[PDB]
């Protein structure tokens, strides 16, 4: 909820990090917008 | 005359409710619009 | 008739749609 410099396994980027309703599939690590940039991640952590 | 009238103006609602293709020329507008912007945004992932 | 990393930004119109539907 703070605009952030985040790099989560490399993808450097910028922004605000929010918590996702997204339902991502054990595979995946990254998901892109219309767009095709970034715009949810998984934490390598806890897997949120 | 005034009946005509009544009448002329009733098929005004009847035909704008009926179909999509009524607005075409503005509807043309927005789309052509959303597709230059849809386009820009999309020259984001090209490699060049 | 039918924010983003792109730095995009769609400004609003000087008069509203009740502005125009009162002209």
């Amino acid at each position: 909820n703070k605009c952030v410099n985040f790099n989560f396994n490399g993808l450097t980027g910028t922004g605000v990090l929010t918590e996702s309703n997204k339902k991502f599939l054990p595979f995946q690590q990254f998901g892109r917008d219309i767009d095709d940039t970034t715009d949810a991640v998984r934490d390598p952590q806890t897997l949120e | 005359i005034a009946n005509q009238f009544n009448s002329a103006i009733g098929k005004i609602q009847d035909s704008l409710s009926s179909t999509a293709s009524a607005l075409g020329k503005l509807q043309d507008v927005v789309n052509q619009n959303a597709q230059a912007l849809n386009t820009l945004v999309k020259q984001l992932s090209s490699n060049f | 008739v039918t924010q983003k990393f792109n730095g995009l930004t769609v400004l609003p119109p000087l008069l509203t749609d009740e502005m125009i539907a009162q002209y």
